[PDB]
């Protein structure tokens, strides 16, 4: 996966909607 | 000054010009103040300071860049009667030597910081950055030709020289570089060697060159950026 935050960034940032959509796609429908 | 460079007022992507031709007026009155040294002034408030010269070239208006350089052919002009050992020769001769590497010289990555900010970012930065031709990553944002807005003006410079050349053959890319100008020279080098396309180039440099060959005259409005960085690359001033 490239960085989409920096790898001392994700190390805190949730990464939880970028591996599934299902986590932001609740909010949505 | 302080005000007009802030961010919020002047963002490199939500760039309101309303700052940017205030700020070049207000860097221009520098310039004619400049010409009317026979007026002395005390160094400090004659060179316009680092955190405005890092903010503007962190910026890429080229009107923005042609009044900095503007700017400093002003600036040059009394640079000389100072002393090189005082720090606002220091600092003035570190923007200099930086712009000249940020824009020609394409060494940039050697150098111990960009504009302040070390080259280990770059590399960095352009991961999570998806470029067609990645085998020349780096090599494209040290040019003239590949700095953005200068870019686009690039396409607009090549295609007058283009046209003024009448070239036959013409620059496959839009935006150039050195992958786009060898690509399309290999399969046409055969006959590159005898005529159709400008003859004046050889090579990227040269292209770069004949680039800013055009600047070089009164016709462009942004003819200083090329005019003022003559003076210090040996090569460009001869080319001139």
């Amino acid at each position: 996966q490239h960085q989409m935050f920096d790898p001392g960034v994700a190390d805190l940032l949730d990464t939880d909607i970028l591996t599934s959509p299902s986590k932001r796609k609740r909010k949505l429908k | 000054q302080s005000l007009l460079t802030l961010d919020k007022i002047f963002n490199n992507a939500t760039s309101n010009r309303f700052s940017t031709m205030a700020f070049i007026s207000s860097l221009d009155i520098l310039t004619q103040l400049s010409k009317q040294t026979k007026s002395d002034y005390a160094i400090q408030y004659l060179i316009v300071g680092p955190d405005i010269m890092n903010k503007v070239f962190s910026s890429d208006d080229p009107l923005l860049l042609s009044a900095a350089c503007r700017y400093l052919v002003a600036t040059k002009n009394k640079l000389m009667q100072y002393p090189s050992t005082n720090k606002f020769v220091r600092m003035q001769n570190q923007y200099i030597m930086d712009l000249t590497n940020y824009l020609y010289r394409n060494k940039v990555l050697s150098s111990k910081s960009l504009f302040g900010v070390s080259p280990d970012f770059f590399k960095q930065i352009l991961e999570n950055l998806y470029i067609p031709t990645a085998d020349f990553k780096n090599a494209k944002f040290f040019t003239i030709t590949g700095i953005p807005a200068l870019s686009y003006i690039c396409i607009i410079i090549l295609r007058r020289l283009e046209t003024a050349e009448n070239t036959k053959i013409k620059f496959t890319s839009g935006i150039i570089n050195e992958e786009t100008f060898n690509n399309f020279f290999r399969v046409h080098h055969d006959e590159i060697g005898q005529h159709g396309w400008i003859k004046g180039v050889n090579n990227i440099h040269d292209l770069r060159v004949k680039i800013l060959m055009h600047l070089s005259n009164t016709a462009n409005p942004y003819r200083d950026i090329a005019a003022f960085l003559f003076t210090y690359l040996k090569s460009l001033s001869k080319y001139s």
